[PDB]
RNA sequence: UCCAAGGAAGGGCAGGCGCUUACCCAAUCCUAAUUCAGGGAGGUAGUGACAAUAAAUAACGAUACAGGGCCCAUUCGGGUCUUGUAAUUGGAAUGAGUACAAUGUAAAUACCUUAACGAGGAACAAUUGGAGUCUGGUCAGCAGCCGCG
């Protein structure tokens, strides 16, 4: 209620760490000047999916929307099932309920039904190969993401379960102080309701690029026919770099719309890669969120992360005033003593149950 | 801890049982 | 049992035993990890459950069985019993005669 | 096994070592204070001002604390924190059912390392008897509570005591012998006040009155996890209620700052430091004609693959400046998220050994949970098939129920101490311990269920076409419960048909077998009444 | 090690844990400025289930009610009836412990003795076990009818 915040900006990522803060907050004056003011579709249907999954937490919404009112209750979750609008797809959804996955007293397996795929949100594949094996280095056993069926834009018509197994109460504290050596290339192809070869194409897209590493690039062709394959045509492509001593892991991710070419798709998507590939020490900017809540929330220590000079952005330093706004923990920056980059090692007090 | 013992200690225990078994013994043998 | 008498170690979960008699009343389990080995080993709290008594997350004392090996009846294949949770013995704790400590 | 790594660091000489001398009102409690600190200090100084910083040199320096035997609060309040236990007893108890239920509660809350003092067995024991008697407390206590403590025996030289080798065997065992760790007492910041200041901002209308609260400066040493951090904290102050702090004192080119800096712009903190949202999850990336030439070549990852505080109170009310006094010791505690909410708490219990009466659902009960001591109504509730059927009336020797009650909630399963509380004049101890236990889990929103009963007695019965004399006077309710399902405590349903036109009990039902003559038939599942809150 | 800054000083020691130590020269002898007194010479108390030692927790009377009482073959059945429940109830006998005195006398502590007390079961408060086809309570899971743990 007193914790005051401006505008849209960082909306689920206030409410989360609202909630595992359990300190009351008020964002207001969301999208005032805009032409539709107040809240969007998605942002009331997802407070609805936090009124859900939680219990004894309060919402208040201004009749104009401008101005919301948090207070959280306890998490509790359990076995459900949500709806998602149109106007944004499944990813952003499954997006920010992976921060409260361990903290329940019930196992998380609630079923979606949404639009599958997107430009701006996370895919299936991204969720599946770039969060969940990340959360498995932070101390999560059992976590799995359940694709029944997918949806291409703009109908959708993807059903995905989501079910968090293990149940830990703070996580363990990490040290990632080296940058680690990638071991191969995987990706998955994907396609829905067209032909068997532009998957082979858009692999050829990738195949073009990824071709002069040393690594080796195995990529699968993933394609659904039937009802499985939604209401709707299309083609999507992800890939991953993954590293098998640690199990580190990157991605990148984009689906081809109509008209698109395959093979600029695969070529795009490659570039984007070993672009992520440059601009990172230890995770990508994709992955640089959750490492570094769950690197805050975990037990009363010091935990070190090896961050690029790339990776900090605007996104990050707003990231970082929001923890400060919210939970008062502050990391600090020290330069590292090679010469070869430029890296700095994040110094972490992690909160246990401080207030 | 039960109360169910009221059963005497030491000698008294050892002269009800000696006069029990003279009882038993009359009948088999008379 | 590496051939000693008793071991000392850690509760990590507690499992469900039932019984038949009088009716259906849980005779329970608990996990426990040895401190000296870290095999992980079950067994069994003769009472009246006293599942209550003990914890989550606590120091307990096992100790054998004695029929070298064999486990009892129809516990499915629980070979070892508890005697000692915190140093204060749980049939002592079991009549009124001691009262745990804190942990 | 780290929570007592936290502890041991920083603690060295200014913090001291708490030690409290616990017994009754009557001995001289008092007098043996003066003479242990006659062996510190150097030979002389027998004039108590307790609390009070006892500079024990540069190796180990501690502070003594002594309550009196009546006060209820503080009696628990010190058995939390303590470091060393030492009783005073006399040669009058150990069957005394009324004066040393304290026991329990330093049984209970953490037991630290305990001592023995016999001093009035000489005024009262004058032949060889003692020495037997002696033995018997040491069969008794201390050695039957725990294997690894002394129990002490000196000569009663009542004012005028001794500073000789009996206090340096009693300085043997408190220099030498060390603590053992206290689980949940070490995961909180806590500290004993030492100096009490009281700042008016001088005199004026809005200073004194019936509301008005001061600004008052205390002064301790730190214990446990650091409580400097941060401005603003929660505290807890006994007796008193839960407050926060206004302000804390404490007396034991570069991006790092730049971000933290927030009168700047974070294109500004990139711009001055070389040379949009997260509703956007995939980052931002430049055109394909850019990446794609500029990755052509893909040379450049070639290598990636293979102490003392001064703290500012703007609290309390005036109120509890009338209830000024000699400092009988005053704890602070501090409340960690999840305990600063309010929740019901599901918590389990038995009954109290050396206890003797029952407890019935109606009787409010004083609790003390951490650093909390809170009244509140303990409404009990069993299972009976591993889900729940009934509630019961008060908690027996028969069964050991599961409470359930409403106040602020505690997450991490804290050990749970209930008790009775008497009055300043009633047994000899402040309380009477009712019954102890743990906190099993956290539960909001939760509701019991009483199954009451509908009595119908039967006496002439057969299996399809059954009848009961007498169980009802209405037509209607039978009408509204013709599509439901009957019972008797004998174990064999029935299914009630129609309800006949005969409001007299008698109309016509169902039971899959034929009811017997000795029997009761019910029905059963009533109305899941509410908690009381408090 | 101390320092007033000139200088002055002790020899790295015992003791304890890890497996709380006091009193007295009354005797023996030694010394004595010695028929005085002294002795870190000497003598006298603290410490106790790995063990282990004796024996207390009751003894003797009396009456009215009453008997399908006990043993062997788990059996089918047979042999032998001397039995207990009631404060019905009464007098005996004692020391665990309470306490002057004296002996002991390193001054002296304890020990060898002792008048004075002191029982009808709440007593003056033994136990660790073991079985038992015994008595009780709202539990898979349900019908055409009767149940099971």
């Amino acid at each position: 209620k007193y914790t005051t915040f401006q505008g849209s900006q960082n909306f689920r990522l206030r409410i989360v760490l609202a909630t595992l803060s359990g300190k009351p907050i008020k964002i207001e004056k969301i999208r005032s000047g805009d032409l539709n003011p107040g809240l969007k579709d998605y942002e009331v249907s997802f407070l609805r999916l936090i009124e859900s999954v939680t219990n004894g937490s309060v919402i208040e919404i201004s009749y104009t929307g401008t101005t919301v009112i948090y207070r959280p209750g306890i998490i509790v979750g359990g076995a459900s099932t949500h709806i998602c609008p149109s106007s944004k797809p499944v990813g952003y959804f499954v997006e920010p309920m992976l921060y409260l996955a361990p903290f329940s007293k019930k196992k998380f397996s609630i079923l979606f039904k949404g639009i599958t795929a997107s430009h701006n949100d996370a895919g299936i594949e991204a969720i599946k190969w770039g969060l969940m094996p990340v959360m498995e280095k932070f101390g999560v056993r059992e976590c799995a993401l359940h694709t029944l069926k997918r949806g291409s834009p703009p109908l959708g018509g993807g059903e995905v379960h989501l079910v968090v197994d293990s149940l830990i109460a703070q996580p363990i504290t990490m040290h990632e102080i080296d940058r680690p050596i990638i071991s191969s290339i995987t990706g998955v192809a994907y396609s829905t309701r067209v032909s068997p070869s532009l998957v082979n194409r858009m692999i050829d897209g990738a195949k073009k690029v990824l071709k002069n590493l040393q690594c080796e690039v195995n990529i699968t062709a993933d394609v659904w026919r039937g009802e499985n394959s939604g209401k709707s045509p299309g083609w999507g492509i992800t890939l991953v770099a993954q590293s098998k001593q640690k199990g580190w892991s990157y991605f990148a991710e984009d689906i081809g719309d109509a008209g698109s070419i395959p093979e600029e798709l695969g070529e795009k998507v490659a570039c984007q890669l070993l672009e992520e590939i440059s601009k990172s020490a230890a995770v990508g900017r994709n992955q640089l969120p959750l490492a570094i809540v769950y690197m805050v929330i975990g037990k009363e220590d010091i935990g070190r992360l090896r961050i690029n000079k790339e990776q900090i952005d605007e996104r990050f330093i707003i990231l970082l005033r929001d923890i400060k706004k919210i939970f008062n923990t502050e990391v600090f920056l020290k330069p590292v003593d090679e010469a070869d980059n430029e890296d700095m090692i994040a110094t972490i007090k992690g909160i246990g149950f401080t207030n | 801890k039960t109360e169910k013992p009221k059963k005497p200690k030491g000698r008294a225990y050892k002269r009800l049982l000696y006069t029990r078994r003279f009882v038993n013994v009359t009948l088999v043998n008379g | 049992f590496g051939g000693s008498s008793h071991a000392k170690g850690i509760v990590l979960e507690k499992l469900g035993i039932e019984s038949k008699q009088p009716n259906s009343a849980i005779r329970k389990c608990v996990r426990v990890q040895l401190i000296k080995n870290g095999k992980k080993v079950t067994a069994f709290v003769p009472n009246d459950g006293c599942l209550n008594f003990v914890d989550e997350n606590d120091e307990v004392l096992l100790a054998g069985f004695g029929r070298k090996g064999k486990a009892k009846g129809d516990i499915p294949g629980v070979r070892f019993k508890v005697v000692k949770v915190s140093g204060v013995s749980l049939l002592a704790l079991w009549k009124e005669k001691k009262e745990k400590p804190r942990s | 096994l780290h929570v007592p790594m936290v502890d041991r660091t920083p603690e060295d000489d200014p913090p001291p070592f708490i030690v409290a001398v616990v017994g009754p009102p009557g001995t001289g409690k008092t007098t043996l204070i003066r003479s242990l600190v006659r062996r510190m200090t150097k030979s002389t100084l027998n004039d108590i001002q307790g609390p009070i910083t006892v500079v024990s040199g540069k190796h180990r320096r501690l502070t003594f604390l002594e309550c009196p035997a009546d006060d209820l609060n503080a009696m628990i309040d010190i058995a939390k924190i303590a470091d060393l236990v030492l009783l005073l007893i006399d040669g009058n108890f150990g069957f005394e059912m009324e004066t040393m239920e304290f026991l329990n509660i330093a049984q209970h809350h953490g037991m630290p390392r305990v001592l023995g003092v016999a001093t009035h067995l000489d005024l009262f024991k004058s032949q060889s008897t003692l020495r037997a008697s002696k033995k018997r407390l040491k069969h008794r206590f201390w050695t039957e509570v725990y294997q690894g403590a002394k129990l002490f025996y000196l000569s009663g030289v009542i004012n005028g005591r001794y500073p000789d080798r009996e206090i340096l065997n009693l300085s043997r065992f408190i220099s030498v012998m060390k603590f053992r760790p206290l689980k949940w007492r070490n995961e909180h910041p806590y500290m004993l006040a030492d100096r009490f200041t009281d700042l008016t901002h001088p005199e004026l209308i809005e200073t004194q009155g019936l509301q008005i609260d001061r600004k008052v400066a205390i002064y301790g040493y730190l214990h446990g996890t650091p409580l400097p951090s941060a401005p603003g904290t929660r505290v807890h102050i006994a007796g008193v209620g839960d407050f926060s702090v206004a302000q804390i004192e404490k007396l034991p080119w570069n991006i790092g700052k730049l971000i933290y800096m927030d009168n700047i712009s974070p294109e500004e903190c990139i711009r001055r430091w070389r040379g949009v949202d997260l509703e956007k999850f995939v980052p931002y990336f430049d055109t394909f004609e850019k990446l794609a030439k500029k990755w052509k070549s893909v040379d450049a990852i070639k290598e990636r693959f293979l102490s003392y505080v001064r703290i500012v109170f703007e609290k309390v009310p005036m109120e509890f400046v009338k209830n000024f006094n000699p400092k009988f010791p005053i704890v602070m505690g501090g409340l960690l998220p999840t305990e600063i909410k309010f929740g019901i708490v599901k918590a389990r219990l038995r009954r109290h050994r050396w206890h003797k009466k029952i407890l019935k659902t109606n009787d409010p009960l004083v609790l003390s949970l951490g650093w909390r001591r809170f009244q509140t109504l303990p409404i009990y509730t069993t299972t009976d098939s591993r889900t729940r059927t009934r509630m019961l009336k008060y908690t027996p020797e028969h069964t050991y129920c599961n409470a359930a009650f409403y106040g602020p909630l505690c997450s991490p399963n804290t050990p749970f101490c209930g008790v009775q509380i008497v009055a300043n004049s009633d047994t000899g101890n402040g309380f009477r311990i009712a019954a102890t236990g743990i906190v099993e889990e956290i539960d909001v929103n939760i509701e019991i269920v009483k199954k009451l009963k509908l009595v119908g007695f039967p006496y002439k019965i057969f299996k399809n076409t059954a009848f009961i004399k007498d169980m009802f006077s209405s037509a209607m309710e039978v009408a509204r419960f013709e599509g439901a399902q009957i019972k008797t405590v004998s174990g064999i349903r029935g299914e009630i048909k129609r309800a006949l036109s005969k409001p007299e009990g008698h109309y016509r039902a169902a039971f899959e077998d034929k009811i017997l003559m000795s029997d009761i038939v019910i029905l059963r599942s009533w109305y899941p009444v509410r908690v009381k809150k408090f």
